[PDB]
Protein backbone atom coordinates (compact mmCIF):
# COMPACT_ATOMS: atom_id res chain seq x y z
CA UNK A 1 0.00 0.00 0.00
CA UNK A 2 1.17 3.43 -1.33
CA UNK A 3 1.23 6.04 1.99
CA UNK A 4 2.14 8.75 -0.89
CA UNK A 5 -0.40 11.33 -1.77
CA UNK A 6 -0.05 12.56 -4.86
CA UNK A 7 -1.95 14.25 -8.06
CA UNK A 8 -5.88 13.45 -8.16
CA UNK A 9 -4.95 11.39 -4.85
CA UNK A 10 -3.70 14.13 -3.13
CA UNK A 11 -7.11 16.43 -4.27
CA UNK A 12 -9.10 13.82 -2.71
CA UNK A 13 -6.95 13.53 1.12
CA UNK A 14 -8.17 17.34 0.94
CA UNK A 15 -11.90 17.41 -0.21
CA UNK A 16 -12.27 14.21 2.27
CA UNK A 17 -10.14 16.09 5.19
CA UNK A 18 -10.96 19.62 4.37
CA UNK A 19 -15.02 19.53 4.42
CA UNK A 20 -16.30 22.09 4.50
CA UNK A 21 -14.11 24.38 5.15
CA UNK A 22 -12.52 23.44 1.45
CA UNK A 23 -9.28 23.89 0.21
CA UNK A 24 -7.18 25.46 -2.52
CA UNK A 25 -7.72 24.71 -5.52
CA UNK B 1 4.77 22.55 0.04
CA UNK B 2 2.44 20.06 -0.27
CA UNK B 3 3.94 17.88 -2.59
CA UNK B 4 7.06 17.69 -0.88
CA UNK B 5 5.49 16.47 2.31
CA UNK B 6 2.52 14.63 1.41
CA UNK B 7 3.53 13.04 -2.42
CA UNK B 8 7.00 12.68 -2.11
CA UNK B 9 7.19 12.19 1.73
CA UNK B 10 4.51 10.85 3.58
CA UNK B 11 2.31 13.72 5.89
CA UNK B 12 0.07 13.43 8.87
CA UNK B 13 -3.52 14.16 8.91
CA UNK B 14 -2.30 17.24 11.04
CA UNK B 15 0.23 18.31 8.16
CA UNK B 16 -2.68 17.91 5.56
CA UNK B 17 -5.09 19.55 7.57
CA UNK B 18 -2.63 22.32 7.97
CA UNK B 19 -3.43 22.95 3.96
CA UNK B 20 -7.02 23.46 4.28
CA UNK B 21 -8.12 26.57 3.67
CA UNK C 1 -11.43 13.82 -9.52
CA UNK C 2 -12.61 10.42 -8.32
CA UNK C 3 -13.64 10.88 -4.65
CA UNK C 4 -14.31 7.43 -3.88
CA UNK C 5 -12.20 5.47 -1.55
CA UNK C 6 -12.05 1.52 -2.79
CA UNK C 7 -9.42 -1.02 -2.17
CA UNK C 8 -5.74 0.05 -1.30
CA UNK C 9 -7.12 3.82 -1.53
CA UNK C 10 -9.53 2.98 1.32
CA UNK C 11 -6.75 1.62 3.41
CA UNK C 12 -3.96 4.62 2.76
CA UNK C 13 -7.53 6.54 3.73
CA UNK C 14 -7.66 4.70 7.15
CA UNK C 15 -3.61 5.24 7.89
CA UNK C 16 -3.57 8.84 7.27
CA UNK C 17 -7.30 9.34 9.35
CA UNK C 18 -6.84 6.84 11.88
CA UNK C 19 -3.21 7.86 12.74
CA UNK C 20 -2.02 6.46 16.20
CA UNK C 21 -5.42 5.23 16.82
CA UNK C 22 -4.85 1.97 14.09
CA UNK C 23 -7.50 0.01 12.06
CA UNK C 24 -8.70 -3.25 11.02
CA UNK C 25 -6.81 -4.66 9.03
CA UNK D 1 -20.27 -1.62 6.19
CA UNK D 2 -17.23 0.65 5.21
CA UNK D 3 -17.30 -0.30 1.37
CA UNK D 4 -20.71 1.01 0.99
CA UNK D 5 -20.22 4.10 2.92
CA UNK D 6 -16.80 5.19 1.40
CA UNK D 7 -16.31 3.14 -1.90
CA UNK D 8 -19.78 2.45 -3.55
CA UNK D 9 -20.93 6.24 -2.35
CA UNK D 10 -18.81 8.80 -0.90
CA UNK D 11 -18.19 9.31 3.02
CA UNK D 12 -17.09 11.84 4.81
CA UNK D 13 -14.54 12.10 7.58
CA UNK D 14 -17.02 11.91 10.58
CA UNK D 15 -18.06 8.16 8.74
CA UNK D 16 -14.21 7.48 8.01
CA UNK D 17 -12.69 8.25 11.29
CA UNK D 18 -16.23 6.01 13.14
CA UNK D 19 -14.20 3.01 11.03
CA UNK D 20 -11.02 2.97 12.89
CA UNK D 21 -9.97 0.98 16.02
Amino acid sequence: VNQHLCGSHLVEALYLVCGERGFFA
Amino acid sequence: GIVEQCCTSICSLYQLENYCN
